[PDB]
């Protein structure tokens, strides 16, 4: 599965 | 509106005079738009997630509109394969979380 | 509870006994822990994000308490950033996107 953690 | 997780919590907003599908991700610090050319100018930057991390261009002070709600303010533009909007814009439009 | 976006939406969990923190993520179809002791049988397995795809370990039906709020689903662990509660997990304990 997918999984869009972003970590700016 | 009120948006239930059964299916990945995507939205129709309105960016650079184009209308596209995107995921709320309160997950996600700032916000990333698949590949496209915003006029403007950009820095270049780095962001992580579960694999590693893609360059992106940082746009400012851009506006946008998230159903029908209007915003204004940083979008990261790379090759992510999903629109994905960040915590800074979904503060702007009143979103929350609620259990 | 209520819960809004200024700052990252973390909060404690228990899952095989221990305390951890964890991130409630809109944008995760999945529940992804940092890598860590879980008893039962796990299956090998592989998700991708931003900057890729990377190996997890599988446990099916893993109780965990998120905020008071009891799930019991599949939980993954692996070399994530971060503890990321998904929307498997978060549609259990009533979770929904407002604004």
């Amino acid at each position: 599965a997918q999984t869009f953690y972003v970590d700016g | 509106p009120q948006i239930t997780l059964w299916k990945r919590p995507l939205v129709t907003i309105r960016i650079g005079g184009q209308l596209k599908e995107a995921l709320l991700n309160t997950g996600a610090d700032d916000t990333v738009l698949e590949e496209m050319n915003l006029p403007g100018k950009w820095k270049p930057k780095m962001i992580g997630g579960i694999g590693g991390f893609i360059k992106v261009r940082q746009y400012d002070q851009i506006p946008i509109e998230i159903c029908g709600h209007k915003a204004i303010g940083t979008v990261l533009v790379g090759p992510t394969p999903v629109n994905i909007i960040g915590r800074n814009l979904l503060t702007q439009i009143g979103c929350t979380l609620n259990f």
